[PDB]
């Protein structure tokens, strides 16, 4: 129910993974946001709770080259300073 | 793939 507008750099990663909307609910951009992990291989094959995104744009959002999906706070960090409300 | 449930995790 509740919408929000995806700034720059977090619309880029959902949209370079198939999105072509510019209002998204949560869901969605946990959605889109766990497939960019995926389709770009970006988590630790054995332990995959952890993501290495030191040379990818994932890690600019961030703002460290990795983090644990266990760290919920970091996550939600990014999700929701990177996105306009409505 | 073991991380798809890991990253359920994070939702509602």
């Amino acid at each position: 129910e509740t919408l929000v507008r995806p700034k720059p750099l977090l619309l880029k990663l959902l949209k370079s993974v198939g999105a072509q909307k510019d209002t998204y609910t949560m869901k969605e951009v946990l959605f889109y946001l766990g497939q960019y992990i995926m389709t770009k291989r970006l988590y630790d094959e054995k332990q995959q709770h952890i993501v290495y995104c030191s040379n990818d744009l994932l890690g600019d959002l961030f703002g460290v080259p990795s983090f644990s999906v266990k760290e919920h706070r970091k996550i939600y960090t990014m999700i929701y300073r990177n996105l306009v409300v409505v | 793939t073991s991380f798809l449930e890991y990253w359920r995790l994070l939702s509602p």
